[PDB]
């Protein structure tokens, strides 16, 4: 009834390379963004699927529907560059507010 | 000594199983109707399928393999459990063995051989389970066990301990006969006997 | 009656004439002319020997120039529906609107693996993963489209009733109603082959499979005499009916054991049981040899034949090159035309493992496996399954498993069950003929070539 415990959140980063020389943060970019977050312990059920993807997109006018599709159980979300992406993060870590970040 | 070793092996191995078998000594379900029982056998006879009575079987054929340089005689003998008594006395006669081709000729011959056995044990009554059990006899000419063991056989390799517990797993001892069609082939001079009651 | 009664009746009023043994009648001549013409086209040379994902592209392209033209040829300009227009489009992603459409694409399902195969792997593995849960931890039962720019939802009734498996090629045309999902209203398949003419004194063939000569069971042996007694005319006598059958057709598993654990001696010892009943059945009646999924031979479909080996050594005679019309081995898929009839045989290991997977959808009898095997003969792909029934290099750049002529009877084996089906597609003919084992149920299937009317033979 009352809540007892701490949020949880985590976090999984994906990062396209040159023929597999271990992607460092200073020459290659992100390309994906996901997230879960842990159902139990959350409180105020909130309207977010406790899940997202966020995928960067230049915009060519098939692969976010392509991407869509094959998922079809989480919303994903796009953005045109890799700052966008950070700023939604932020966002959405400041709209949650969770307590523990892991990885 | 060359090619009839195997021969003989494999004829008194189809002997012991048919014996078994058709005298309800060993539950008929764990035997099956096969050919291959890592030699090739003449007839599609029921070979048990257990651990302890192959190994058993073999080292029974092979001593007594060892012994016929001196042995005239196997019988396999049927008595019961509740009172030592023999019941059945199957003989199997080896009289000079013609010791020192055509193997189809010797699988045919052992056919026809079986095929007598099998057809002599079609007209004996049921039996039962419960104890009714088998033994082993056999007659030499001339040899002598339970008397190698008077130097402690220092052993060294595998055939010595081999000859060793089989020349010491010997023990001494002391109506209708029926004959039956033995192997009148050259090599193997085989002949059949039979006893009841 | 007794059965002295009959005895007395059959044997006392026995005729004994026509048997004069000097002046025997001669068989019905029947020639395969495949046997030295061209162009063997499943010998591939072993030493040769991932390719998959080539022949894919191949395949993928051969069968979306074949709907391609289909829809030319049906769903032409002008072709109208009911109140709208009839249009056509490239991309999957193109059709969005209140109006029908037509596109090519390949289908994608489920098509999931039975359990009984999962464990029969998995206990000789050494130390796998549950498989079970590789199906379990997913939420499943939906038909989509691909074609390399999205995949739509194909919801339907016409497709219900119908039998899919995914990498085959249609070009259904629908239109969407309340969502991202196509409709159907017809379905279309390639467009129809060129088959030879039927010819216009004749025989027939006998086609027999299953025999599964093991160390084990010697009911096999006995139903093997009776079946060469039967073929020599001496058991049913009547030599004016028995004559017109030119040859047999031995489609595949003649021995039957367990590749785990085997010696030489047992193969040997099978092959000399066939080789004896071989000796018996050749200097009457031809024979061909047909190799399958449980014999001494590759596991893939394409299988060589078995050798000039493995055979006693009294066979040489036949083996020399010269009598080839009186024992022909041959691969397991082959196209005889046997006296200009086109008959394809497979040893059956296609449908096997079609049927080896459980598909979610399409709401193992008699019609299931004829319904199989007529989309099998539509979709102009024999191997349906690529990695489960082909193996590595099949072939470059031309495949021979997608058919390029449509034969007369496709004849399948290593069934359970006996049956038949004649199938018309595009005013064209094709009698689909399983054929059942031997060692249970041993029917012997007598095939003509003058009404293409198969019979059975039951031999107990």
């Amino acid at each position: 009834s009352v809540h007892d415990s701490l949020t949880h959140l985590t976090l999984e980063i994906h990062a396209n390379t040159r023929s597999d020389k271990i992607p460092d943060p200073a020459i290659d970019e992100v390309s994906m963004i996901i997230w879960c977050l842990e159902e139990e312990t959350f409180p105020l059920d909130l309207d977010i699927a406790y899940e997202g993807i966020m995928i960067v997109h230049k915009a060519d006018s098939t692969f976010p529907t392509k991407i869509q599709h094959c998922i079809n159980e989480i919303p994903v979300m796009f953005y045109e560059s890799e700052f966008e992406m950070f700023e939604a993060l932020t966002d959405l870590v400041l709209l949650l507010d969770p307590d523990i970040l892991s990885g | 000594n060359r090619w009839v070793e195997k021969w003989l092996r494999v004829y008194l191995k189809c002997y012991i199983n048919l014996i078994l078998f058709y005298r309800n000594v060993y539950p008929p379900q764990s035997f099956d109707y096969t050919t291959y029982q890592s030699f090739n056998l003449p007839q599609f006879v029921p070979i048990n399928r257990h651990p302890a009575l192959i190994d058993y079987i073999e080292e029974l054929i092979l001593d007594v393999l060892s012994k016929l340089t001196h042995v005239y005689r196997f019988s396999i003998c049927i008595i019961n459990k509740k009172n030592d008594l023999c019941i059945e006395k199957y003989v199997l006669d080896f009289s000079e063995l013609q010791h020192v081709i055509t193997e189809t000729e010797v699988f045919d011959e052992f056919r026809s051989s079986l095929n007598s056995l099998i057809m002599h044990l079609e007209k004996l009554p049921k039996v039962n389970d419960d104890t009714i059990t088998f033994e082993a006899v056999i007659n030499a000419i001339e040899l002598e066990l339970g008397h190698k063991l008077d130097r402690n056989r220092r052993v060294d390799s595998l055939e010595e301990k081999a000859e060793i517990e089989r020349d010491s797993n010997w023990v001494k001892c002391q109506i209708k006969l029926t004959s039956l069609v033995g192997s009148d082939v050259g090599p193997l001079i085989i002949h059949q006997f039979s006893e009841k009651l | 009656l007794h059965m002295d009664a009959l005895l007395t009746k059959f044997n006392e009023d026995r005729s004994l004439q026509d048997e004069n043994l000097s002046q025997p009648r001669t068989r019905v001549r029947i020639v395969d002319d495949n046997l030295y013409n061209k162009s063997n086209p499943f010998q591939l040379c072993y030493k040769k020997r991932s390719q998959y994902y080539h022949i894919y592209q191949y395949r993928l392209k051969t069968f979306r120039e074949r709907v391609l033209k289909e829809c030319d040829k049906r769903w032409d300009a002008g072709f109208t529906l009911n109140g709208q227009l009839v249009l056509k489009k490239d991309k999957v992603l193109d059709i969005q609107g209140n109006q029908p459409c037509w596109c090519v694409g390949s289908i994608y399902c489920e098509m999931k693996y039975k359990p009984n195969v999962l464990d029969e792997v998995i206990n000789d593995t050494y130390g796998a993963p549950d498989l079970t849960k590789s199906y379990t931890d997913k939420e499943s039962d939906e038909i989509m489209l691909e074609d390399e720019s999205g995949r739509v939802l194909l919801v339907g009734d016409f497709i219900r009733s119908t039998p899919f498996i995914t990498g085959v090629v249609v070009g259904i045309l629908g239109m969407e109603a309340e969502a991202g999902t196509f409709q159907v209203l017809d379905i279309c398949y390639p467009t129809p082959l060129p088959q030879n003419p039927f010819p216009a004194t004749r025989g027939k063939i006998a086609l027999v499979s299953g025999l599964n000569l093991n160390n084990t069971s010697p009911d096999r042996l006995l139903r093997l005499e009776i079946l060469r007694e039967f073929l020599m005319g001496r058991i049913n006598n009547k030599i004016d009916d028995i004559s017109l059958i030119g040859r047999l057709l031995i489609c595949g598993n003649s021995v039957d054991f367990d590749i785990k654990s085997v010696n030489k001696d047992e193969l040997m010892i099978s092959l000399t049981e066939f080789s004896k009943f071989l000796h018996n059945i050749l200097p009457s009646i031809s024979v061909d040899i047909m190799p399958g999924t449980n014999d001494p031979s590759d596991k893939s479909l394409p299988q060589q034949p078995f050798h000039k080996s493995l055979f006693d050594k009294s066979l040489e005679s036949y083996f020399n090159g010269s009598n080839k019309e009186i024992l022909n081995l041959v691969t397991n898929p082959y196209e005889f035309s046997y006296n200009g009839v086109d008959v394809l045989a497979v040893s059956g290991k296609n449908i096997n493992d079609i049927c080896k997977y459980v598909i979610p959808s399409n709401d193992d009898d008699i019609e299931h496996r004829l319904d199989l095997m007529e989309c099998t003969m539509k979709w102009q792909n024999i191997a349906p399954t690529a990695p489960d029934t082909l193996w590595c290099y099949p072939y470059t750049d031309k495949d021979p498993f997608v058919l390029d002529k449509w034969p007369h009877v496709y004849i399948v084996a290593n069934q359970p069950y006996f049956g038949t089906r004649v199938v018309e597609i595009g005013g064209k003919n094709i009698k689909i003929i399983s054929v059942p084992e031997f060692s249970s149920t041993g029917m012997i299937i007598l095939l003509d070539l003058e009404t293409l009317e198969a019979e059975t033979v039951k031999i107990d």
